[PDB]
């Protein structure tokens, strides 16, 4: 037995998001819905088709009949962004594949970039890491390049994919691993962050 | 308050039997069904099985020949064992409560209504490695005006996960802990930063508390509020 859910649903802010979940004679079964925000455990939203546990506001509602169950969120907020799973029991437990909710119509936001040089403790351990932390950007996509003085660096770079922060903008980080001698050898290093076609660059230089 | 705690995250060797425990506090096992549900990285939810304390467990048809569950009512614990693990078993394992009520001509589970935080099981022959934690000193060059950022670099650990708090949890505002990067070496690193007002900087101490349960290591690194 399988439950089918769309990969993703999107909504504009403050408006009504509708999730579908289909299966053969699903209406003969009881359906539950779960919400899972990024980096958190799933949490029950709806059980037995349309009942809400105490911590779930009334703007979430469920329905189930024929071959389709629905979850409706009215007044949808950015903080409702999450994966939503439907689930039932058919001789065994069955979960839908999950639907990712995106709240669109958000204003664009340029990345904030903070670049840290290697700590003195790390240098004394004979290592050197530059840390480029990138936050508060929207939409959630950036590319990151590094420079030693004015030259492109390829080796030693590791960069994360962006992930949602709590205020609903995105964050990413990038790291450049160097030897202490490489760090001290150049006049500067720069982390260059490109977001929606334009670039912010931060620079640091060996001190003390 | 009924709270569910899975045994701590870590490594299991390929082919070994994974063994997990869920400890229930704030009430007895006896009233509820208990299930395990897992989630591999970047994937959906997969139910493994459930048990009632006076009943026989029932398992997923897909895992049935490899898994067992049991209940210890004197320690208030539920266990999971999973034979012959492979990289496909790497996942967050949740301990999950289900209510019991009568409907459709039987007592039945009615809803997965309380989920633990989950424990991350990484299947690998490699050994654990604890983090090296370095301070990220604040810069005397604010880019936003009126604020400083200081932090902790948590370098070269394995496996995931690591959690970070500041001042034992008493510092939360302006805290931002970044997801880890996976390095080509197969080790992880992450960073945590606190943004604090310029005028506020150095009026207290700032300590990042770094927990790496897979290696039973915790580090409390003091970040001296000094720019260079």
């Amino acid at each position: 037995y399988e439950l089918t859910q769309p990969l993703s649903v999107s909504v504009s802010p403050g408006q009504t998001a509708i999730f579908t979940c289909s299966g053969d004679n699903l209406g003969d079964k009881y359906v539950c819905w779960f919400q899972q925000r990024p980096g958190q455990s799933p949490m029950l939203l709806i059980y037995q088709d349309n009942k809400r546990p105490s911590g779930i506001p009334e703007r979430f509602s469920g329905s189930n009949s024929g071959n389709t169950a629905t979850l409706t969120i009215s007044g949808t907020q950015s903080t409702d962004e999450a994966d939503y799973y439907c689930q039932t029991w058919d001789s065994t437990v069955v979960f839908g594949g999950g639907t990712k909710l995106t709240v669109l119509g958000q204003p664009k936001a340029a990345p904030s970039v903070t670049l840290f040089p290697p700590s003195s403790e790390e240098l004394q351990a004979n290592k050197a890491t530059l840390v480029c932390l990138i936050s508060d950007f929207y939409p959630g996509a950036v590319t990151v390049a590094w420079k030693a003085d004015s030259s492109p660096v390829k080796a030693g770079v590791e960069t994360t994919t962006p992930s949602k922060q709590s205020n609903n903008k995105y964050a990413a980080s990038s790291y450049l691993s160097l030897t202490p001698e490489q760090w001290k050898s150049h006049r500067s290093y720069s982390c260059q962050v490109t977001h929606e076609g334009s670039t912010v660059e931060k620079t640091v230089a060996p001190t003390e | 308050q009924v709270q569910l705690q899975e045994s701590g995250p870590g490594l299991v060797k390929p082919s070994d039997t994974l063994s997990l425990t869920c400890t229930v506090s704030g009430g007895s096992l006896s009233s509820f069904y208990w299930s395990w549900i897992r989630q591999p990285p970047g994937k959906g939810l997969e139910w493994i099985g459930y048990i009632y304390y006076s009943g026989s467990p029932n398992y997923s048809p897909s895992l049935e020949s490899r898994v067992t569950m049991s209940v210890d009512t004197t320690r208030n614990q539920i266990s999971l064992k999973l034979d012959s693990v492979t990289a496909a078993d790497t996942a967050v394992y949740y301990c999950v409560r289900a209510s019991r009520s009568y409907y459709w001509g039987s007592y039945r589970p009615t809803a997965f209504d309380s989920w633990g935080q989950g424990t991350l099981v990484t299947v690998s022959s490699a050994s654990t490695k604890g983090p090296s934690v370095f301070p990220l000193a604040p810069s005397s060059k604010s880019t936003s005006g009126g604020t400083a950022a200081l932090g902790c670099l948590v370098k070269d650990y394995f496996p995931e996960p690591v959690t970070v708090s500041w001042n034992s949890g008493a510092l939360t505002s302006g805290v931002h802990t970044f997801p880890a990067v996976l390095q080509s070496s197969g080790l992880y690193s992450l960073s945590s930063v606190v943004t604090v007002p310029s005028s506020s900087l150095g009026t207290q101490t700032y300590i990042c508390n770094v927990n790496h349960k897979p290696s039973n290591t915790k580090v409390d690194k003091k970040v001296e509020p000094k720019s260079c």
